């Protein structure tokens, strides 16, 4: 009766799910204390179709609408604003397109790219790679142009935040935006985060 | 082969039967009991907010569910099914479970007096709580690690978290703020409830001035909400209900902007200044951060320290990193004093873009 058991399970597991959280995982035999996006806290005596030891407080899960039984574990939440500010169609600006900036390029390229590709130099010299590169410049020069060139020539996960995107009403927002942006950059493979017009946020 | 075949099929049979048994179960609405009426009527409020009078299934030991206890009401008849332990928010859970790396006290330099003051406040009262009883005092409860940026406040907090045993709650004060009404104050209440439940506890709030800023007499609605959060925090520390075996640490580099009620001696008892490294502190930090760098010369750490006047610990770490950068740029698999001198002068030039750093409380 594997066939019929799977048939019943699929009938119960048909879409659409309601996405909830696993806020607490109690032991009584393991039970859940999920909170669902309708802002409703439901205690599940039986966790459901997902392994109990794979759920941790706060992770996103799929749940049956009526039985409110966990059916799936879903990826992490990234504001569609923090996903929309990732570079997918890479810019196209070779460093040759940069003008009187050679030392500045060299410095950036070093601090950013080298720890990514040639980390072995850092490891063998016993050094911690430089962390943040701040490009000051008068209203002109090639700050954003060099950022574009880096994003084009880097072949990594580039995340262009810009300054005034992170300033929101609804206290908690903005901080959530920054947290989500850095979490997305962390989960992705080696990644750069470009803060355009930093003084909008860093006053 | 049929033996193993049917054995695996029977294992999958057990799994599928368990899955179906789970599938035949529905969730239950978690609420909290408010009072018992007639041995079969209980006023219970669902977390969603509505309040009802509900029944109780028989084997619940009515004495176990008293006013304030979490219960699982049935989703249809709302009758109580089981009493539950106090909820722990996922936020407070991850707060407790954040990894403070494995920082040791050997990784902190000039901070020796400050380290022992922090340990005086944190460790000894929670390990030998009768010496202070004999002397006739209640040991201090709150610490304010205040100092210029990059002087080692968060590093010291990480070292304490790694090297002490009692429960520890990591939190950046700006990661408590939520846009919902009363949510931030509720989260702070849950923080202190978790701390009281796990009695020997420490609560570290990094960059407290995110929440504990001065209270505005002409602020916006957002400012008023954050001030409600701050006042909930103040009441939790030194309100009506006394705090036992729960210590507070709060790190900041703009202490002048903190609320006087927050800086009050009753709440943040000991304000310790993580000042910029002096000569010996700079020497210690430079040794700490250049120990792993493969130096192949004679290193006048004294000269580096002399040129590092006004630096911070992060500045000295960057001095080491810049010496290494010069090494790679020169295509050398080691570092020398010329590289260190160039790095320290480069960092000194970079320091010209700073502003006032000597900010003090009061
Ligand atoms: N050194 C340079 N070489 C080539 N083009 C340059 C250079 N400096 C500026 N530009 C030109 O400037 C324009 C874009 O400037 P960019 O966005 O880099 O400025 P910025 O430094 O970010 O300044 P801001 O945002 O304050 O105006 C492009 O036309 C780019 O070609
Ligand atoms: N006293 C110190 N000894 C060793 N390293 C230090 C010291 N102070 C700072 N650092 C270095 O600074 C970096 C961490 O600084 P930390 O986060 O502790 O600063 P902070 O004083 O909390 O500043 P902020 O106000 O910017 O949050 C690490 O490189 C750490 O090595
Ligand atoms: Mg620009
Ligand atoms: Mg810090």
């Amino acid at each position: 009766k594997i066939k019929e058991n799977s048939e019943k399970i699929k009938v119960n597991k048909t879409l659409p799910y309601l996405v909830s959280n696993v806020i607490e995982l109690l032991d009584v035999g393991k039970c859940a204390v999920i909170k669902t996006s309708t802002r409703q806290t439901y205690f599940l005596p039986v966790i459901g179709l997902v392994d109990a030891e794979k759920l941790k407080p706060g992770d996103l899960v799929g749940v049956n609408k009526d039985s409110y039984l966990i059916l799936e574990t879903l990826p992490t939440e990234y504001d569609s604003r923090v996903k929309a500010m990732e570079v997918d169609e890479r810019p196209t600006e070779q460093y040759s397109d940069i003008g009187g900036l050679d030392k500045q390029i060299q410095e950036l390229v070093e601090a950013i790219v080298l720890p990514m590709n040639h980390k072995e130099k850092f490891e063998n010299l016993g050094i911690q790679p430089p962390k943040g590169v701040l490009m000051y410049g008068p209203p002109g020069t090639g700050k954003t142009l060099l950022a574009r060139a880096c994003a084009a020539q880097t072949k990594a996960t580039f995340l262009k935040l810009a300054g005034p995107q992170l300033v929101q009403m609804f206290i908690g927002d903005g901080a959530k935006l920054v947290r989500d942006a850095f979490a997305l950059a962390k989960e992705k493979a080696p990644s750069i985060i470009f803060i355009d017009e930093l003084d909008a946020i860093g006053t | 082969e049929l033996r193993e075949q049917l054995k695996e099929l029977t294992k999958q049979y057990e799994k599928s039967e368990n899955d179906l048994k789970a599938l035949q179960s529905v969730g239950q609405i978690v609420g909290e009991v408010l009072k018992q009426l007639t041995e079969e009527k209980f006023i219970v409020k669902a977390t969603n907010g509505p309040r009802y009078v509900v029944g109780c299934r028989r084997q619940l030991d009515k004495s176990k569910l008293k006013p304030g206890t979490r219960v699982a009401l049935d989703m249809t008849t709302l009758t109580i099914m089981r009493y539950l332990p106090r909820e722990v928010d996922p936020l407070v859970y991850n707060m407790s479970h954040e990894d403070p790396g494995n920082v040791s006290y050997s990784e902190i330099g000039g901070l020796s007096e400050q380290i022992r003051e922090l340990r005086e406040v944190i460790e000894l009262p929670l390990t030998n709580p009768e010496l202070f009883q004999r002397v006739g005092i209640i040991p201090p409860k709150g610490c304010l690690l205040y100092g210029p940026p990059g002087t080692g406040k968060t590093l010291l907090a990480r070292a304490v978290a790694s090297q002490l045993d009692c429960n520890f709650l990591k939190v950046v004060s700006s990661s408590i703020v939520d846009k919902y009404i009363g949510e931030s104050a509720r989260l702070i209440r849950e923080m202190f409830n978790y701390a009281r439940d796990h009695q020997p506890c420490i609560i570290f709030m990094d960059e407290i001035d995110a929440i504990g800023g001065r209270r505005f007499s002409e602020g916006t609605s957002a400012d008023r909400e954050i001030q409600r959060t701050l006042m909930e925090l103040l009441n939790q520390m030194d309100g009506f209900d006394t705090l036992h075996r729960v210590k507070m640490i709060m790190a900041t580099n703009r202490p002048d902007t903190l609320d006087p009620a927050l800086l009050r001696p009753g709440r943040l008892d000991r304000k310790i200044h993580i000042d910029l490294p002096n000569e010996q502190a700079r020497l210690d930090i430079l040794k700490i951060h250049a120990g792993p760098i493969t130096k192949h010369g004679e290193i006048d750490y004294e000269a580096i320290v002399k040129l590092s006047d006004g630096f911070n610990g992060a500045d000295l770490r960057n001095v080491c990193t810049e010496a290494g950068m010069f090494a790679i740029r020169a295509d050398h698999d080691f570092v020398v004093q010329e590289d260190f001198m160039k790095a320290v002068r480069k960092v000194a030039d970079s320091k010209k873009l700073e502003s006032k750093l000597d900010y003090k409380p009061v």
